[PDB]
RNA sequence: CGAAGGCCGGGGGCUAGAAGGCGAUCAGACACCACCGUAUUCCCGGCCGUAAACGGUGCCGCCCCGCGGCCGGCGCGCGUCCCGCCGGCCGCCCAGGGAAACCGGGAGGCUCCGGGCUCUGGGGGGAGUAUGGCCGCAAGGCUGAAACUUGAAGGCAUUG
RNA sequence: UCCAUUGCGACAACGAGCGAGACCCCGGCCGCGGGCCGCGGGACGGCCCGCAGCGGGAGGACGGCGGGGCGAUAGC
């Protein structure tokens, strides 16, 4: 939601996106992150339009390489593996 | 003299790229097709054309280009008839399917 | 007028894009100042020349002198940048210094010391910083309490809009750019650090994406 | 099933005698020689998860397909001729992805390499401009700053021909250019190369 | 002066102290560790004359003798007589033989 | 307990060789280079207690991306190899650290500072000196000031 | 590799400029014009041999054209 006033209004400039992986907030200057999509078939091999999944994953976990084991395991987690 | 300038080869190439039918393996024919605001500068870049050329010999050669890196022929290259996986794979390929 | 040579740039042109939160949020950098200057009309943003230093390079026939400037801009309303440049005259020196700290722009996150009442009037919580052997401490502070720091460090806590704060350094600090580039650091991580108001999971929807 | 013979007259599943620890979870066996065996399936699923990342992107010239090395060269312009992805064939430039007064300079939102030691300065480029990556790795890869790994024989022709071949199949299914469950006109014979 | 080799100039590995040997060029001591050492295997007589010695002989099925010597020096006389030279600061990790 | 040199009392004495002698070199050469040579170098019984005695890095304990090499012990495997485990010695290196060089089996987990214990430093000189004390056959060692003087000394790194 | 930061080719760099060269002047051989002067041609590492270019031969007035002019940035 954000931080907030005394009486309920959200005082917060912007709410920076969370890491998929590892919950840690993206924040701005960081050009590793990388937000990308997958398509959802659910009709016989194609794809729909407009109906992906998205996730997050900030230059702390890509620069070290978790991605290929972390992105699997989301991915088989949300019904796209097994 | 004997280096050339790249001034002298950055022409050579666009005036050998423009008129490679024009150009035959000789000087004097070659002059009248680069005939440059000098007669020298023209005596050589006339004198790299004429080189440009018999190593050319030794467009034309893209036109086929084209046409070879599509064929694809008649047979498939991999129509095999004998399974060698007897090793390894043999496992893995009955814990994968059918075998 | 002004041509775009980047896609986000293009984009600009057009009444796509509106603020600057956005462009943070989906964090791309900003190759265009006039990007900047789309989003910050005429003078919102101060702009201020710390610092000229002069440079040597010794050669076979005597020295070679050089300029180099530091420059910061800030809109007093959450927006900080930091730039420097180098040249043969002390006007390019500067105006390239300038541009660099107009496309070097971050938002600075700002709270409450004690009491919630009115506007966010100091650092949302500690900060620090570092650069060179610089080390900088931003604490929170209670209303009426100023911008406890040196005149180096004020002005630029003046420019980002930070009201009262107490500010701490370590290290020698009279290296005036590692000063700054410190006090830039710290205010630039003020959108890193997890706190319990911002913990909750959401839905990230691909429509509202700026495509990179 | 067919596709598995193919893999399996390609040599596609064979490594190179080191592994590397995320690679862990591709292997199925050993041979006595050292050399290592992928499970097969898990290469087709990690296929499968490609094309289903790739097709997300609504205009396909923005997808780059980078490959340095020789013996891929025709397999990547044949995978454009059919996806209408963006190859850089040779030497990639420095400055291609961060410098915008390059002549060849882009800004595409996947990048697809072969290899990740040869085309290093690629990868390690597109981490300065919020590119993902895929890549196609063998079992000494390492996978810095590389999102989805596939397993697989990177060197021989004939692996590195059938997995673009494979890889754009399933692309023109799911898009539905081409027909689902029947055999592609096209020969994987064109990847290859001569 | 700060540290120039991560092997401080020698190859003492798990040890207190190593043996002593004299550089054959000028004689000083040198530790074992640390001289520069070659091992050459050379005819006795030049191959120049190797032929007239082969003809000029009498046992059939004569072979000429080999030798087989190691040569060690110090670093000074190394460098001076050029069996190892100053390197670039890049190529001063580069062991290839 | 303690390298080498040194000292006291016995023995031994090939090599090399402080000192001493001598041939050159030189402006001089009492030095480097050549030759001869005493203590010393070796053994036995003591003494002395210092070295760039160095990884210029105190000891115990925890956590720590990875890829190799060698050394000792053990176990599972197929048919010497091969995969692991404990302990040691080494190379390279993501992150992180730092003024940097570099470290990385820590010099990391530290201005977001607190696991336990012992020792040492506080601008450059004067000075490790004077003085007192303890130890030593001596050579020394250990402990160790003050007056006075000075704007720098010094680290790592860049161009010439 | 060249007289030459002249070039080939390789490269966390891609793309330009100056200096170099090109240019000007003189002098060799040949044509049209005028009455020697003044307008053009000619020479290029072009030919044939041996391994971007180093060699050997041939023809030609001249063979890698010859003597000069000009001359970067930074300065004492
Ligand atoms: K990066
Ligand atoms: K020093
Ligand atoms: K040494
Ligand atoms: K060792
Ligand atoms: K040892
Ligand atoms: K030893
Ligand atoms: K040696
Ligand atoms: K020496
Ligand atoms: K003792
Ligand atoms: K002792
Ligand atoms: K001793
Ligand atoms: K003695
Ligand atoms: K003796
Ligand atoms: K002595
Ligand atoms: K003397
Ligand atoms: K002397
Ligand atoms: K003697
Ligand atoms: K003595
Ligand atoms: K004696
Ligand atoms: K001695
Ligand atoms: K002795
Ligand atoms: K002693
Ligand atoms: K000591
Ligand atoms: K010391
Ligand atoms: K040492
Ligand atoms: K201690
Ligand atoms: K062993
Ligand atoms: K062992
Ligand atoms: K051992
Ligand atoms: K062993
Ligand atoms: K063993
Ligand atoms: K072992
Ligand atoms: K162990
Ligand atoms: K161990
Ligand atoms: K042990
Ligand atoms: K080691
Ligand atoms: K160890
Ligand atoms: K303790
Ligand atoms: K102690
Ligand atoms: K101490
Ligand atoms: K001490
Ligand atoms: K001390
Ligand atoms: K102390
Ligand atoms: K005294
Ligand atoms: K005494
Ligand atoms: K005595
Ligand atoms: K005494
Ligand atoms: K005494
Ligand atoms: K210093
Ligand atoms: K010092
Ligand atoms: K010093
Ligand atoms: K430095
Ligand atoms: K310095
Ligand atoms: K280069
Ligand atoms: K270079
Ligand atoms: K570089
Ligand atoms: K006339
Ligand atoms: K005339
Ligand atoms: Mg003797
Ligand atoms: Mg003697
Ligand atoms: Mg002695
Ligand atoms: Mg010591
Ligand atoms: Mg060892
Ligand atoms: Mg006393
Ligand atoms: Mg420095």
């Amino acid at each position: 939601i954000g931080m907030k006033n005394s009486s309920g209004v959200v005082v917060d400039a912007y709410i920076p996106r969370k890491c998929s992986a590892t919950n840690r907030l993206i924040g701005p200057k960081d050009h590793a992150a990388v937000q990308l999509s997958v398509a959802r078939v659910n009709d016989k091999g194609k794809m729909i339009e407009n109906n992906y999944v998205t996730f997050a994953f900030c230059g702390a976990i890509r620069s070290r390489g978790g991605v290929d084991s972390a992105f699997m395991l989301l991915a088989q987690e949300h019904g796209l593996m097994e | 003299g004997k280096v050339r300038t790249k001034t002298i080869k950055r022409a050579a190439r666009k005036i050998v790229e423009n008129n490679y039918e024009s150009l035959k393996p000789k000087d004097f024919q070659n002059n009248k097709a680069i005939c440059i605001p000098s007669k020298r500068l023209r005596n050589k870049v006339a004198g790299y054309v004429t080189t440009l050329m018999n190593r050319v010999v030794k467009r034309l050669q893209e036109e086929e280009r084209e046409r070879r890196d599509n064929y694809a022929p008649k047979k498939s290259e991999f129509d095999v008839e004998n399974i060698t996986v007897s090793g390894a794979t043999q496992q893995m390929i009955d814990s994968i399917g059918f075998k | 007028e002004w041509h775009p040579s980047t896609k986000l740039g293009r984009l600009v042109k057009a009444g796509k894009i509106e603020s600057l939160y956005d462009i943070f949020k989906y964090s791309l950098p900003i190759k265009e100042t006039e990007i900047i200057d789309y989003f910050f009309p005429k003078s919102e943003l101060a702009e201020e020349v710390c610092n000229i230093m002069s440079v040597q390079k010794q050669t076979t026939a005597g020295q070679r002198t050089r300029f180099r400037a530091h420059v910061i801009v800030g809109n007093r309303d959450g927006f900080i940048g930091y730039g420097a440049g180098v040249s043969k005259e002390v006007a390019n020196a500067i105006k390239k210094a300038a541009k660099n700290a107009r496309l070097n722009i971050v938002p600075v996150r700002r709270g409450f010391w004690g009491g919630k009442l009115g506007d966010p009037h100091t650092v949302s919580s500690k900060l620090s910083g570092k650069c060179g052997s610089v080390r900088v401490r931003l604490i929170p502070a209670p209303r009426g309490a100023g911008i406890v720091a040196s005149p180096t460090v004020a002005k630029v806590l003046e420019f980002a809009g930070v009201s009262d704060v107490f500010t701490r350094q370590s290290g020698h600090s009279r290296t005036l750019m590692n000063s700054v580039g410190a006090v830039y650091n710290a205010l630039k991580s003020s959108y890193s650090i997890l706190t319990p108001d911002l913990w909750k999971k959401e839905q990230l929807d691909h429509v509202q994406d700026i495509r990179t | 099933e067919a596709d598995v013979k193919k893999m399996l007259v390609a040599t596609t599943h064979l490594g190179v005698r080191n592994i590397d620890r995320r690679m862990q979870f591709y292997i199925f066996d050993r041979q006595k020689d050292g050399t290592f065996v992928f499970n097969l399936q898990k290469v087709w699923a990690k296929i499968v998860f490609a094309a289903r990342i790739l097709v997300t992107i609504d205009d396909p010239a923005e997808i780059a397909v980078v490959a340095n090395r020789p013996d891929a060269q025709r397999a990547i312009l044949k995978f454009c001729k059919y996806t209408h992805a963006t190859a850089f064939p040779g030497r990639f430039i420095p400055g291609n992805f961060t410098n915008r007064m390059n002549p060849n300079y882009c800004e595409p939102r996947l990048l697809l390499v072969n290899d990740p030691v040869v085309d290093r300065q690629a990868i390690l480029e597109a981490s300065y401009v919020n590119i993902p990556t895929i890549s196609l790795c063998n079992s000494d890869a390492n996978l810095k700053f590389i999102d989805v790994a596939i397993p697989c024989n990177n060197k021989t022709p004939m692996s590195i021909g059938l997995i673009y071949w494979l890889l754009a199949r399933e692309v023109l299914r799911l898009k539905g250019s081409i027909s689902r469950t029947e055999e592609w006109d096209v020969k994987p014979d064109l990847f290859v190369a001569l | 002066m700060p540290v120039k080799r991560r092997n401080n100039g020698r190859s003492k590995y798990n040890c207190g102290h190593t043996n002593i040997v004299r550089c054959q060029n000028c004689h000083r001591c040198v530790p074992k560790d640390k001289v520069i050492k070659r091992f050459t295997i050379r005819n006795i007589v030049d191959n120049t004359i190797a032929d007239d010695v082969l003809n000029a002989c009498v046992i059939q099925g004569f072979a000429i003798p080999k030798l087989y010597n190691k040569v060690q020096y110090c670093v000074s006389c190394s460098i001076h007589n050029h069996i190892v030279r100053v390197r670039s600061r890049e190529d001063r990790k580069i062991r290839t033989p």
